[PDB]
């Protein structure tokens, strides 16, 4: 499955429980991602740049659910990663 | 004259362009004013959390559905507090209450509500700060709480209720 496939109020949400979380949670992500240290010393200066992330990795195929939720579990987030996958699943009994 | 005194006139062409605009107004009449959209609803709720590295929002008036799966994030044992908007473009409402119940593993254990008083139509939104709460703590309690919120009033009418899920974390700040 691809990121695109979630809900726009998934998409929020997965920016708005992220400010809650560490403010260097992203920088863990961005690590594990490959993405290039001079790219994380830019992310870092700004307010919110974990929903920068999330718009910048969406640029490209490489934003699976997969992908993204194996990096979760390197930097064990695999509490977070249960509970956003709530709406992330088969799941609809209406 | 007919092809004279246009040459003073002019300035009738530049303040003419600008009628186009005033044209859109024509293709939303609603005002927000109309018997379709409610009194009294909460644009958002919030989690200030001094504790926290910054602070926590959610939007509402939407797909209320959604929150039923999705979570928020806080600490083991942490202190935070709840923070909800609203805005009243209708009339005055007395009485009003925020209710608010915890759910643990899908088994509620409590709830409290929060008086918030009475507020008028005024064409912006009032806010509403709780108390200190605590939060739950070890590892089998680090799963996703859901709580329920519902408004109501003294009339007896249900304004919104909604209900969002809570990922107590083991950190969130380092």
């Amino acid at each position: 499955g691809l990121y695109s496939s979630l809900p726009p109020a998934k998409r929020e949400e997965v920016e708005k429980l992220l400010n809650g979380s560490a403010g260097d949670t992203w920088r863990h992500l961005a690590g594990e991602l490959g993405y290039q240290p001079e790219h994380i010393d830019s992310f870092t200066h700004e307010a919110c740049p974990v929903r920068a992330l999330l718009a910048s990795w969406a640029t490209q195929d490489s934003a699976t659910l997969d992908a993204l939720l194996a990096a979760l579990r390197r930097i064990q987030r695999a509490d977070l990663v249960e509970s956003l996958c709530s709406e992330s699943t088969a799941t609809s009994p209406v | 004259a007919q092809k004279s005194i246009q040459e003073i006139q002019e300035l009738d062409k530049d303040d003419e362009s600008l009628r186009k605009y005033k044209e859109a107004l024509l293709g939303r009449v609603a005002v927000s004013a109309d018997p379709n959209v409610p009194n009294v609803v909460v644009t958002g709720l919030t989690l200030v959390c001094s504790s926290a590295p910054g602070p926590l929002e959610l939007d509402l008036t939407g797909d209320l559905e959604s929150f039923k799966k999705q979570s928020f994030v806080l600490k083991e044992g942490v202190e935070y507090r709840i923070k909800i908007s609203f805005r009243v473009n209708r009339e005055i409402v007395s009485g009003m209450k925020y209710i608010q119940h915890t759910y643990r593993k899908g088994v509620k254990i409590d709830k409290t509500d929060y008086m918030v008083g009475s507020y008028g139509p005024r064409a912006e939104e009032y806010e509403f700060l709780t108390p200190v709460e605590e939060a739950p703590k070890g590892m089998l309690a680090r799963g996703s709480y859901s709580i329920k919120s519902r408004f109501t009033d003294d009339d007896k009418t249900d304004h919104l209720s909604w209900e969002w899920n809570l990922t107590i974390k083991k950190d969130w700040k380092d």
